């Protein structure tokens, strides 16, 4: 929600795309196509798997009983020890649940970030040959086929190449 | 004509929360608070001393439930619920401070004390500590005077940890069933217990006098005890209700303590611990036991804490 | 050309907050996190309430006068007085704090008697300690005597079986006399123990006699010793003198808290969060009122104040 | 200032708009006007009773008394009470100074975030029909009357229905 | 690494820019220069500054011995203290190790969009005169004397003097 | 064509963030104090190194701690080597006594205005050396007038008549034998109460024997009680009592530490441990997890780093 991409001017997500998390669909000339963009999916990923190594840690710290289930101890140290264990609970509950709010709220906007540097890429990529809609589609002010969109994806397309004719239609 | 880019999306996503809203749908998340418990004491790879019918204190006296466990050696020790310390009547005094000790011992290795006596008797027993005919606590000596009635002696027994870590000693003070039970063992008079090192200053008197039976006794005895400097020296004396230790316990290393209710299982692995078993898990927290001991995830109140591990979830 | 602006409000005087990276930046509106509002009363509303005044907490579980109208009593909330008072004859609880700590949360408690029953001593002895119209003495304990003053005291022995599901109470006392020849007077001649066993229980215990100041008027102590006596499990009592005999033992009733306060009690406003000084009030998540506070409370914070932002970076012209 | 609009590239903010956080304020040819945007302004609002409704929050955990005020404890277990009330109080303070700086820096940030939200859907409506001048501006190439501009408010503007004119500049 | 540009379509830094952290770097028909910008680098280190003062901060608070290392206090209110000692400097660590982390990732963050805020803000002073490449370069579409980058720099540039010459230059 | 871009270094540093382990940047700076200095930096602080002398015995007085029987300070520091007693014995409940001593602010004596009549007095020993047998400096020893005589049955009261708690000390003396104590202080079982208004318990000598700790088989017992202002204590005896003859009043704040290390009055800090003192403005320190004062919070952490820099991107 902190860019304004995914629930933003995209209207919403592809339950058809299985083979990644940012993709591109198009539609031209010799038919309609769906392909993911691999870079930008490891990218996220790989920051989601970044913070996972960090929480999904162990802790290396022995504690013992101070305590006995069995025999109790005197009541009077027994209550102390209590009220310390309880405030450590206090402690890391409220510490968990912040951790928790915190690091989803980042990884959610973490994600809407990469969508939306994408999109930027891409539009930086069309230069003047093409034109931002708004729901996260590129009107393509020339004819251009299904080699023309491989190009555009792994980063080739060369704009001043079909410039002069878009710049004519617009 | 165009090109788009978009994002995927699932059918059904899971609810988290975040720090602006509750119940935010993304496409995957992950569980954060361990919630699986493990019903069992994992002790694969650590050496065990489940000490079933013998109490964690018994080790240093050394009653007949204990007496397969003198001088174990251990990474794990396990107390039963139906562990005892005691054969004849007693209380082990400033209890579960030794006990303490004794988890993280790494085990226990004794050493003659090298006491030796002129004058008396050494060899008291009772039918409370049973070992085909009374026996007595298999580490200590009852000392008694040679003849009923007869005077003990003011003794001097002393002894200098002359190895490079600490002692644990151990004594006891015999409080016998009525004043003549107690004149009758060690002589007329009152009686006296000092008991010093260089940490150490205390004396003890006996309470003769009244109490029920049990285990068919009216008399008590009490454990009393201390930590030995390298280099330093006990001296005991006394002129009677003595019970004196023959050896001297020191500790082997490092171990860790838990109270169990479970089974053993040297097939699984993990190292926290509760009385109804193991918590096996990397997640950082968990709820299943505010107690358990070892190397845990910390005990946090709630139930779940789900952790976001996809995008916003969007669907059509 | 025409022109369209988009823009964003603001106002003439903002609030100072603090960020990850500036102090004191101006944002529109702000609000506190930390209380500071203290509520001068104990806010008692909907709680079964026992305030102790003159009778110490204690003092319910032996009777002494001031404490007649608490022998039996039922709270969720409990509150000590500074002029409470566990003793009327001069001499202490030993081990008191966690005896007071037990009986904060006991949800109050609920007597039964022992069923002892004496024979061949005296059981009625008094003090004008304990006045009541005469001396009297604790109303839930037995000063139990030899028959006649040098008489010798027989060697007794009461015990008590907990029959009940839950955990009993159970009280006794040692008495000190004036002098070595006032014991012997009480209870005869002669070397006096007094032992009490359980399960999980082994003491003895001797009266030491002699010379202390008068004490309401008393050179005498009696010092009361106690014990949690579980489910089935089983109190002996033996002795030959200088034993005050409970009559009646102690059942907590459920679940209470305690506080200790110097201020009224108030029936009509509501709160969980307690201090000496009144009722803390609020949904804030810290405060900085009272550190000792007690029940659910606010997280106590050393700041006095800290603004959490609720509207945007304020810019004027 | 993390996203460059409020105290960035616009200049400042309207005292005088009282109904809302975001808005528009026009110029054309019938005359000025000034009315604030909803759903942005919702949007943001929304996110900020979010947090108080995280923070405002009751911790359902009771403490009692391990304390005497009226008769002082044994000193020794006095003194470790002591030590570890001030330990609790030490993490609290740091805790709670801790979670407002940074839920403020984060409610600061998203409030600038909204506002360049608002901006750059503008922006994509208008197309081709209009240039950013560069203070949250948007200078129209083609005359433009109130029905216009209400049609840009509410997201219908239709850019082909005037791109001509305007290209042409 | 959030908004993209430094690492991002920014190919990389510039080891001989010494005086900033944000800068121009221009080229035109008198020759090449390199100088930075005051006013972004300085809003970056005020930000980094201002971290640095509330977390290099001295705790008021005093803390005394409970505790005894000549002779030992007695063993089981010593298991206590040291249980609650180990309790807290697992609370510290945890704490300590997150701040920083989390302070890191924020300062990162806080770098990279400035770098974009000075981008977008030239894109716009420049309006239809010049066209992004897409590595964080301008070309301008028409010629640009030292004067005309000092006053891009200051901010000054008039976009409609140099306005009809470009327009027609990109058509 | 116009660039804008962003500085870099060859060589930048490592830190961590939530998303990415050694992640490189321009400038980072360190958040965990690993430096300690190996003295007590106690500059402008009112101090008082106790050396041979324990802080126990600045009460009773043995004559190691002659010259600290009425000192003020904002520091106090214990040695190694300090020793509470002359005569063989133990403070009961020692370690809370010197809890209360070590912030004190230092101790003030005030008499008691004991005196008393039909007894010795003058009590001593050779375990206490002075130039001839001595005793503990505060206190009395209470005899029978001679040997075998017997002890009056005492009464001694004292009313804290100023603004502050009273600390109040005495002791029992356990004999050696129990003609020992009987030739001191008369036959027949003794006793010794002290009450106040939160004080009530008894004492009973255990007279008997022991092994000699400097040539005495006997043992002196010290015990201790804070008075309420206005509230009097009560000591009633016949016999094996050591009488205070001042009581100790503290006279502010201060903080003690416990070192092994010299003293400097030329550098300043807060934050102190057996090995020195920590000096730092840093939030956390890895030096020592039991240092007293006002410190760095403890981390097991040897490292933390801040980033100070952006993301460094070099050619
Ligand atoms: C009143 C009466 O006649 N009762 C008889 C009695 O003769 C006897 O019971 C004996 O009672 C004595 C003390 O009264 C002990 O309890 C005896 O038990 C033992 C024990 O096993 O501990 C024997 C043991 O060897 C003794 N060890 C010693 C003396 O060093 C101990 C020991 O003295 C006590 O434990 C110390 O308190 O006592 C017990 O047999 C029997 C027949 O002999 O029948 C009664 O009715
Ligand atoms: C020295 C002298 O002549 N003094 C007299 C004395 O006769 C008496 O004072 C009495 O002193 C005794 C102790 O010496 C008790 O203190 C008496 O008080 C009571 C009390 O109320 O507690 C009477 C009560 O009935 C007793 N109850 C018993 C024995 O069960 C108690 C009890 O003995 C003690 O509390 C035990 O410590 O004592 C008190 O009257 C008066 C007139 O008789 O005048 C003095 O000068
Ligand atoms: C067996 C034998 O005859 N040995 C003699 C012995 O008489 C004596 O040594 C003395 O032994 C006594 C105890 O038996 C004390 O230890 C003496 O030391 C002092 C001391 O300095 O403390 C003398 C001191 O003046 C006494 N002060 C008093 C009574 O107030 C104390 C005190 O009584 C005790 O410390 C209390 O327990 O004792 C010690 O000199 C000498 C002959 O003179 O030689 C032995 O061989
Ligand atoms: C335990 O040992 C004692 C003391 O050594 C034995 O006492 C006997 O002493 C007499 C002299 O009065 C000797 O003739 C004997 O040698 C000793 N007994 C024996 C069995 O040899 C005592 O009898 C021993 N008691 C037991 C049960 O073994
Ligand atoms: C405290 O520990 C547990 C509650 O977590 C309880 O079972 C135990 O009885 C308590 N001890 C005391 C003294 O209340
Ligand atoms: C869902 O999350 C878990 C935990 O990280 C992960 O292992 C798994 O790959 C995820 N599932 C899918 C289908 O991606
Ligand atoms: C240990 O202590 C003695 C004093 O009893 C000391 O003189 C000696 O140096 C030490 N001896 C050994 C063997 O360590
Ligand atoms: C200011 O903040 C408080 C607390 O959230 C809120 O109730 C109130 O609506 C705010 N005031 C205005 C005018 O928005
Ligand atoms: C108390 O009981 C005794 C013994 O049974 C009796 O004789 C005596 O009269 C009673 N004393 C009083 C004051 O009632
Ligand atoms: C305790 O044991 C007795 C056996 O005598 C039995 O009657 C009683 O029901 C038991 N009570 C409980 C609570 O288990
Ligand atoms: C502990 O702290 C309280 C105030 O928080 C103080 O009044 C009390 O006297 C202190 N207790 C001790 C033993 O210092
Ligand atoms: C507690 O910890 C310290 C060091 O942290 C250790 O030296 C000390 O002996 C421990 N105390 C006990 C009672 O185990
Ligand atoms: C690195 O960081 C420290 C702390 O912010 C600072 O004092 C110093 O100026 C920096 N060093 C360089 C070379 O920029
Ligand atoms: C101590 O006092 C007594 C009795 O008052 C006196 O007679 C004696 O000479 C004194 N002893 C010494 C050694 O001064
Ligand atoms: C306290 O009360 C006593 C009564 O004897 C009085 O003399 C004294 O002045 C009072 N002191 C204070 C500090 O109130």
């Amino acid at each position: 929600g902190l860019f304004g991409a995914i629930a933003g001017f995209i209207e919403n997500g592809w339950e058809g795309l299985i083979d990644g998390w940012y993709g591109f669909r198009h539609q031209n000339a010799q038919g309609e196509g769906t392909a993911a963009d691999y870079k930008s999916t490891q990218s996220a990923i790989d920051q989601i798997t970044g913070k996972l190594n960090r929480l999904i840690e162990k802790t290396n710290q022995q504690f013992e009983l101070i305590d006995n289930e069995f025999t109790e101890v005197e009541r009077q140290i027994g209550n102390v020890i209590n009220w310390t264990r309880d405030s450590m609970t206090e402690v890391w509950s409220y510490n968990a649940e912040l951790l928790v709010a915190m690091e989803n709220q980042h990884t959610i906007d973490l994600a809407d970030s990469e969508m939306n540097k994408l999109y930027e890429r891409v539009k930086r990529q069309l230069r003047e040959n093409a034109e931002e809609d708004g729901t996260g589609c590129f009107e393509i002010f020339h004819k251009c086929d299904d080699d023309c969109m491989a190009s555009i994806r792994n980063n080739t397309y060369d704009h001043s190449k079909y410039r002069e004719e878009a710049i004519q239609n617009r | 004509d165009k090109i788009c880019l978009g994002h995927h999306a699932v059918s059904n996503g899971t609810k988290v929360n975040t720090l602006t809203e509750r119940g935010v749908e993304v496409v995957n998340a992950t569980e954060t608070v361990e919630r699986t418990n493990v019903p069992r004491i994992c002790s694969k790879g650590k050496r065990t001393v489940d000490l079933g019918q013998c109490g964690l204190l018994g080790t240093i006296t050394g009653p007949p439930q204990c007496d397969q466990f003198l001088e174990f050696s251990a990474d794990l020790i396990i107390e039963r619920r139906e562990g005892s310390d005691v054969c004849y009547p007693g209380k082990f005094v400033n209890e579960e401070a030794l006990r303490q000790i004794l988890r993280e011992s790494g085990g226990i290795d004794k050493e003659t004390m090298g006491f030796t006596y002129s004058g008396i008797r050494t060899n008291g027993t009772t039918s409370a500590c049973r070992r085909s005919g009374s026996s007595f606590y298999a580490e200590m000596k009852w000392l008694l005077s040679n003849t009923d009635n007869a005077a003990f002696p003011q003794m001097t027994k002393s002894y200098k940890n002359t190895r490079k870590d600490p002692a644990l000693i151990i004594w006891g003070i015999h409080h016998s069933g009525s004043t003549t039970e107690q004149t009758k063992l060690y002589g007329s008079g009152n009686k006296l217990i000092t008991v010093g090192s260089s940490n150490y200053q205390q004396s003890f008197v006996p309470s003769p006098g009244a109490r029920p039976q049990v285990n068919g006794q009216s008399g008590r005895i009490d454990f009393h005890w201390l930590i030995l400097n390298p280099n330093d020296t006990v001296t005991f004396s006394f002129n009677g209700a003595f019970i004196a230790p023959d050896r001297a316990s020191f500790l082997r290393g490092k171990s860790m303590g838990i109270q169990s209710e479970v089974q053993v299982d040297a097939n699984c692995e993990g190292d926290c611990y509760h009385s109804g078993g193991t918590i096996i898990s990397n997640l950082p927290f968990q709820n299943i036991n505010s107690r358990a001991v070892g190397k845990c995830p910390r005990y946090v109140k709630q139930e779940s804490l789900l952790l976001a591990t996809g995008m916003k979830n969007v669907p059509e």
